[PDB]
């Protein structure tokens, strides 16, 4: 008894028409715009991400390079941001490509754009 | 010192430690164990050209203890062997340490709370008719740590190593039918926690052993702040199993033992003795006293002596002092607990708050004349 | 447990930490002669049997490092004993043991110089070292009427079998 | 049937039938439980020892007392020492015979509503009552007139009576009682080295207390005679054979009676008391109470305590008048006897709360039938 | 019908197997296990690996002591479990070989020492429970199931709850005061000396003397010596006095036969008849971390018992096990414990200035005729009543609780 108490106590018809023209790496940059990191919401959060997601799926391998490095360093880790979101949800192909896209974003963003990563206080 | 040139010594002879300086001192001079050990051989053990002598004391019996058979003249605060009682103040004023010719000095003691009669009376005796003090006292550990702390009221809870008391003081008038025995201290967890290490199959039986397991337990053991949530992380996760190096080389694991051992403290049972745990036997002495001076000891809770140091004792004393409030005064008005103010006083330097307490008091009173014993009152 | 030294009475004089006991023995030494049956090197060859087994010893009294002292050199004289084949070739060889030089407290080969402070009077070494080749003399032929067994005088099964038994670990070489 | 009488002391549980002398059944009123989880099976057989038992075992078994100064404290615990006396001790069925407990007065008014519920909706029983004790004591001293001093294992009270009526304004309570002098017993032997401490252990100071205190009819002029000779030190010999002493200690130990100080009350001491409620009294009935003092209940078995009372009283009264200290032998069971020649007399027989009354009225009823 | 449950004692030295009722057990063996012999195999840096079938080549007890090919490995130490590999094994032929019980039908009484370190009890459980799918379990304490043996025999007057037991196997020994039938655990104190440890003394004292015993049965003949030759005497100076001045008497021989060829061998037995016993009283003899005789740790462990039991307790010392039963075992302890209780009691009686002569106490030490297997007898009549198997937990406990379940056990 006398110790039981306690006690003390993004732009989807931009992204969706860069997609459509194919102009790949500007769906890229157009997904990273804005993200909800600043808001409260979780579906909004879910809606960014799946939007992100759309464009790495539908990314070609090859151009991977193009894309990353097309970035400013505030957005490949901001990229880096979305890849660990990915692998919260798997798929059949998902995942395949998301590995793909981390060890790209590694070498523009190195170790530290993880730091950055594990550290924020905020989820994109 | 005093104006006569009479140094003002001040001395705790615990059944632990030694712990004496001089007056108005900050820090204690010369702590050392008050111990007494004498050569033997052991066939296991290297013998070297280290010289011992036919009787070594304290520190250096402790140190050397491998070599000796060895005793701790008093338990419980009452003193077992006056001859090595009187070897131990050979020491302690000795040229080892405090080199003073007694016969000028002035020496206060203490006595613990509710102590037998005729140690003290022995005690008095040896300080006139042995080592001819100018003059003696024998102050209360209670109203010492208050002068360390400088305050004037509060519930001191004195866990040393033979014995823990508590002991109200209010308004520096003495509440003496409230002070409360507790029998746990210091030296039944270290042979709690030999017990405990001989399930995890060690073993540690000599007197020389005895010491090795009080060092092993002042470095790793702690207490745990919320039980169930220790016992968790040791069943959980192995993050508590820690090393320690015996003097022999030999390592041995330590694991959730290091709270176990403590939790005596607060559970008596578990080594047998019948009772209520430290808190509980806190909280059932303010609930003794006057209503309304109960408010004020419950601001004023102060702590003293080495058995307290364990890490998180302060921080575990005030969640049960908390739930026993809720429990018992405020009969679950959990919102209401919000208003409690309760202060447990854990200065750091409280190791040695009741020598810090004495060294005060003689350099306060250094040269009044109703308040040290003279060796003129003396032998009427 | 163990043995301890019995025979100290209120005074007898102690050299360095060791208490210079009575021997009853017909070799010349400093000790007194008289009044004697039961004695120190008898309690040592008495208790030797038993006290080897003990692994734990606490020295009380100076009469400890004098039964100590016989203790450990009984554990050198077995070392002869058991190699002789007649009581009288053991007899002859246990005075040249009993002369042999030995080391003296506090030296570098003294086995518990922790225990044994040195002495540093002329007359405490001359004294010291007379009264130990004295004890020495009688230890050895006093085991000669003992290990000995008279039905054939060669060295007995019983008292040779302790030879791998140092008493408390220490040699005394 | 016959009348049961069942005075639920704070110490000794006394229990026996309406009409006899003295009770079939004494036994203390504590529970015990094992203080170590160790069963083995077949022995090791209960979970919990009550009455006789719990003393003969105690060793192994952390003791509670279910009453506290007169205030039940543990209604489960309470209820099964009332379950013990009716099955074992006396081997009764309750629900056909009429109980009549008794009660301490200025208890809280809660205690006796619970307690009368128990008895007829546990033990069903037809009939009950529930007396004070104080009242009680003058029927076994066979007398209508008098002051009644009760002091208990737990409560010490007083209940002036004259002629047969009841003085309530002047009636006095004091919770000092034989549980407080073993503590402090307890307490003193400290300076002895003599701990006790545990709760089994609290019971051999107990018997101590019994077999050796007393009163000194002159405390400072006995404490300067216990300081030049050892004539008043007697040993006892605890049950494994070590042999404590005991000096001044044996009359200090009652002396708290009379200086509750001691033990940090405020209150006055027994004899001062009794008198503030003579003189609460008015003019006319104080001739006849200092003439009829009755001492009741176990601590008023102390040695001299009738001469210490009688000498401290005649110091404050006037002068001018007698004072007697009614004291028979027996008057550790008054209360038990007093209960007995109650529930014996035919007038009494129409004042029994009975169950068709508390079925009707509930509770309540043990505060409109039972003054 | 409803079938017996199963009780097995695997102790250090010897297991008793049986079923619940019967008075005694059906088989006693010796705790080894003998497994095939591989050296030969290329173990260049690592122990033995199992392959195939051959894992189930092993033998246990009497098949496995001798046997010509097979290493003879000994699973059990101090009491505790050192290879559950082993010990798993052992425990599979000991059911289906030996008790020919299905476990899946059978509730089982195990027993455990009072140092058995918690996790060996979560490994039992789980071998019981998920490998032999036993329907319940009990981990009963050896001590108790002791006292229940000899107070189950006792005649009336004499039959009562509350003893010290003293059991001392094989492997340890332990001193465990019960009282009212409460175990006061926290009393219990242990001495690290037992059968094992007695007959390494002998071996190391004939082969310091005797060479000539062969070594691939040196162990033999020390536990034969032990068994039959040894006692517990009064003590040892005037003991080596005896046996040096009346040897015709005192030395014994004993003759052996070597298992290689067949000739005789024979030795002379001496000190080793008194020396190993006494190491009860003198542990410091064989094991340097303990110092304390046997008749001061009992009364030690009496003293801290409440005082209202602490007389009963001497009136009852029970010994149990097979290493009590020495000679003169009993004779001795009572003979130390009536002087050190005494010279307590005259202590106490002189501070009090003669008043008051304390009633004495009468030390009793009790010997009955079971001890081989006492525990196991105690375990079998327990195993036959109905509330055993309330006790029992239960395998649907287990299957909630997980083996955690038996993380506890009565400090
Ligand atoms: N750091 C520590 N943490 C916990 N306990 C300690 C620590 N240091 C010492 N102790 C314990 O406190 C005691 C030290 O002696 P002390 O506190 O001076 O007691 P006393 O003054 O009564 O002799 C010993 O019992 C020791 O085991
Ligand atoms: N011979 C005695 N002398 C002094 N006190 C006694 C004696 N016998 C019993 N007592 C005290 O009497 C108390 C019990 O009082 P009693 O009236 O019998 O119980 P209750 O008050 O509960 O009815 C016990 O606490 C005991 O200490
Ligand atoms: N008559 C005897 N005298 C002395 N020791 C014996 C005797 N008989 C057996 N022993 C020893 O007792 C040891 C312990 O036996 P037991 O208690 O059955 O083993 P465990 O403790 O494993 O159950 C045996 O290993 C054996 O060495
Ligand atoms: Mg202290
Ligand atoms: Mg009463
Ligand atoms: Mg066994």
């Amino acid at each position: 008894r006398f110790r039981k108490v306690d006690v003390g106590e993004p732009d989807e018809g931009e992204v969706d028409s860069c997609l459509r023209q194919g102009n790949m790496t500007a769906a890229l940059q157009a997904a990273l715009k804005n993200p909800p990191i600043n808001t409260k919401s979780q579906a909004v959060k879910d809606r960014a991400g799946s939007i992100v997601l759309k464009v790495l799926i539908s990314f070609k391998a090859n151009d991977i390079e193009k894309a990353v490095q097309s970035l400013d360093k505030n957005g490949v880790d901001l990229l880096m941001k979305y890849i660990y979101k990915g692998f919260e949800s798997p798929s059949d192909n998902s995942s395949a490509v998301l590995l793909q896209w981390h060890e790209k974003a590694l070498a523009a963003g190195g170790v530290g754009s993880i730091v950055r990563v594990l550290t924020a206080r905020k989820t994109v | 010192m005093d104006s006569q040139g009479r140094k003002v010594v001040v001395c705790d002879n615990g059944t632990g430690f030694v712990k004496c300086g001089y007056a108005g001192s900050n820090f204690p001079e010369h702590i050392f164990p008050a111990l007494v050990g004498r050569p033997i051989i052991r066939s296991t053990t290297k013998v070297g050209n280290i010289e011992i002598k036919d009787l070594m004391v304290g520190d250096e019996a402790s140190e050397l203890r491998s070599m000796l058979e060895v005793n701790y003249p008093m338990e419980n605060g009452i003193v077992r062997n006056w001859d090595d009682m009187k070897h131990l103040w050979d020491y302690t004023f000795g040229p080892e340490k405090l080199n003073i010719d007694t016969r000028n000095c002035k020496i206060l003691l203490t006595e613990p709370p509710m102590n037998p009669t005729k140690n003290r009376e022995k005690i008095v005796e040896v300080m006139f008719e042995t080592y001819q003090f100018s003059g003696v006292y024998v102050a209360i550990q209670a109203v010492l740590t208050l002068y360390a702390q400088g305050l004037l009221t509060g519930v001191v809870v004195d866990s040393g190593d033979g014995v823990t008391h508590i002991c109200p003081v209010y308004e520096g008038f003495s509440l003496p039918h409230l002070t409360r025995r507790l029998d746990i201290a210091g030296r039944d967890i270290t042979r709690y926690l030999i017990k405990l290490l001989l399930l995890r199959g060690y073993a540690f039986n000599h007197s020389a052993d005895f010491e090795t397991v009080r060092m092993i337990k002042e470095k790793l053991c702690y207490v745990g702040y919320n039980i169930e949530q220790e016992q968790k992380l040791a069943l959980e996760t192995t993050v508590l199993v820690e090393s320690y190096t015996l003097p022999d080389g030999r390592i041995i694991k330590v694991g959730g033992e290091r709270f176990e051992a403590p939790e005596a403290l607060f559970q008596p049972h578990l080594i047998n003795v019948e009772g209520v745990g430290v808190a509980e036997l806190l909280f059932n002495t303010i609930q003794a006293a006057d209503i309304d001076t109960r408010s004020e000891f419950y601001k004023h809770i102060v702590l003293s002596g080495g058995s307290t140091m364990y890490p998180g004792l302060p921080s575990r004393l005030e969640r049960e002092l908390k739930q026993l409030y809720l429990e018992r005064v405020l009969k679950g008005d959990v919102e209401k607990l919000s208003k409690f103010k309760i202060r447990i006083e854990d200065p750091p330097r409280r190791k040695h708050m009741v020598f810090l307490g004495g060294a005060v008091l003689a350099d306060i009173m250094k040269d009044k004349d109703n308040f040290w014993m003279t060796r003129q009152e003396y032998q009427e | 447990p163990a043995y301890h030294s019995s025979l100290m009475d209120p005074d007898t004089k102690l050299i360095g930490n060791m208490a210079l006991l009575p021997i009853r023995s017909q070799f010349k030494g400093p000790a007194p002669r008289e009044t004697k049956d039961t004695d120190i090197v008898d309690e040592a060859i008495y208790y030797f049997k038993a006290n080897v087994f003990f692994k734990n010893y606490e020295i009380k009294n100076e009469a400890d490092r004098t039964l100590i002292y016989i203790t450990l050199y009984i554990s050198e004289c077995l070392k002869k004993l058991q190699k002789c084949n007649s009581k009288s070739q053991g007899e002859k060889e246990m005075y040249t043991l009993g002369i042999t030089n030995f080391p003296i407290p506090g030296e570098p080969g003294f086995p518990l110089n922790a225990i044994y402070a040195k002495p540093a009077n002329k007359q405490e070494d001359e004294v010291m070292r007379a009264y130990l080749q004295q004890l020495r003399q009688e230890t050895g032929l006093r085991l000669c009427e003992k290990v000995f067994d008279p039905q054939n005088d060669k060295p007995s099964k019983w008292w040779t079998c302790f030879v791998k038994r140092q008493f408390m670990n220490k040699s005394l070489s | 049937t016959t009348a049961l009488v069942c005075d639920n002391g704070s110490g000794l549980v006394k229990a026996g039938f309406a009409g006899d002398d003295a009770p079939r059944a004494v036994f203390p009123s504590i529970v015990g439980r094992p203080r170590h989880q160790g069963v083995m099976v077949g022995m090791g057989q209960k979970d919990s020892y009550v009455g006789d038992e719990a003393q003969s075992k105690r060793g192994i078994l952390t003791l509670k007392y279910p009453i506290e100064h007169g205030i039940i404290t543990n209604w489960d615990d309470m209820e099964k020492i009332w379950h013990h006396t009716f099955y074992n001790e006396l081997r009764v069925a309750p629900e056909e015979h009429p109980t009549l407990l008794t009660e301490a007065p200025l208890n809280p008014k809660a205690n006796r509503e619970k307690m009368t519920q128990i008895m007829f909706e546990t033990f069903n029983v037809p009939a009950m009552y529930v007396a004070i004790q104080a009242v009680l004591s003058l029927y076994a001293s066979g007398r209508t007139t008098g002051i009644v001093l009760d002091s208990g294992d737990g409560v010490t009270h007083n209940v002036p009576i004259y002629e047969g009526y009841a003085l309530p304004h002047a009636i006095m309570r004091l919770d000092l009682a034989g549980r407080d002098l073993t503590d402090y017993l307890m307490k003193i032997l400290t300076e002895r080295g003599y701990s006790f401490v545990t709760t089994a252990e609290r019971e051999i100071v107990r018997d101590i207390k019994e077999k050796l205190c007393y009163v000194a009819l002159d405390f400072e002029n006995e404490m300067a005679t216990a300081a030049s000779s050892s004539s008043l030190e007697k040993s006892y010999e605890l049950p494994d054979g070590q042999v404590i002493t005991i000096g001044n200690e044996r009359f200090r130990c009652p002396e708290t009676l009379f200086q509750p100080s001691f033990i940090g009350m405020e209150s006055a001491g027994i004899h001062e008391t009794t008198y503030n409620s003579i003189m609460k009294c008015d003019i006319d009935i104080r001739k006849d109470l200092y003439a009829n003092n009755v001492m009741s209940g176990g601590t008023t078995m102390y040695p001299g305590i009738a001469d210490r009372m009688q000498k401290e009283i005649t110091a404050l009264a006037p002068s001018t008048m007698k004072i007697k200290i009614i004291a028979p032998p027996e008057r550790k069971y008054s209360v038990w006897i007093g209960g007995s020649i109650l529930a014996s007399l035919s007038t009494f027989q129409q004042m029994w709360i009975t169950k068709q009354e508390y079925d009707e009225a509930g509770p309540s009823i043990v505060h409109r039938k039972c003054f | 019908g409803r079938l017996p449950a199963c009780v097995v004692d695997c102790g250090t030295g010897y297991t008793k197997l049986g079923y619940a009722g019967n008075t005694e057990p059906q088989f006693i063996i010796p705790s080894c296990i003998a497994i095939k012999e591989s050296a030969k195999v290329g173990d260049q840096a690592q122990r033995r690996v199992m392959k195939g079938v051959d894992d189930l080549d092993f033998f246990i007890g009497d098949e496995a002591i001798e046997k010509p090919t097979y290493a003879t490995k000994w699973p059990i130490r101090h009491g505790i479990v050192e290879d559950w590999d082993l010990m798993e094994r052992f425990m599979e032929q000991v059911i289906f070989k030996y008790l020919r019980a299905e476990p899946e039908d059978h509730y089982f009484l195990l027993t455990e020492p009072p140092l058995n370190t918690p996790e060996n009890r979560e490994y039992t459980a789980e071998i019981m429970f998920e490998s032999f799918n036993v329907p319940g379990l009990y981990i009963a304490v050896q001590a108790v199931l002791a006292l229940a043996a000899s107070w189950t025999s006792r005649q009336v007057g004499e039959r009562t709850l509350t003893g010290t037991v003293i059991d001392s196997g094989d492997g340890v020994t332990h001193v465990i005061p019960v009282a009212e039938g409460y175990v006061i655990g926290s009393c219990i104190k242990h001495i690290p000396i037992a059968g094992r440890d007695i007959t390494y003394f002998i071996q190391q004292l004939l082969r310091d003397r005797e060479v000539g015993i062969p070594p691939e049965q040196s162990l033999e003949t020390a536990k034969a010596v032990k068994e039959r030759y040894s006692y517990v005497c009064p003590d040892l100076v005037k003991e080596f006095n005896k046996y040096d001045t009346d040897g015709s008497k005192w030395i014994k021989q004993y003759t052996g036969i070597n298992a290689i060829s067949k000739k005789e061998f024979s030795i002379d037995v001496g000190y080793e008849r008194f020396l190993g016993p006494e190491i009860f009283f003198h542990p410091e003899f064989a094991n340097p971390d303990f110092t304390q005789p046997i008749s001061e740790v009992v009364d030690e462990v009496i003293q801290n018992c409440p005082i209202d039991v602490r007389r009963p307790l001497y009136k009852n010392i029970v010994l149990s096990g097979g290493s009590t039963m020495f000679r003169d075992f009993g004779r001795r302890l009572q003979r130390d414990l009536k002087r050190t209780v005494d010279a307590r009691l005259k202590l106490s009686e002189e501070l009090s200035g003669g008043r008051l002569k304390p009633k004495p106490i009468d030390v009793q030490v009790i010997t009955h005729h079971m001890q081989r297997y006492a525990v196991w007898f105690g375990g079998s009549m327990l195993a036959s009543t109905p509330e055993f198997y309330q006790v029992c937990h239960t395998k649907k406990d287990y299957e909630e609780i997980g083996p955690s379940i038996c993380r506890h056990n009565p400090v």
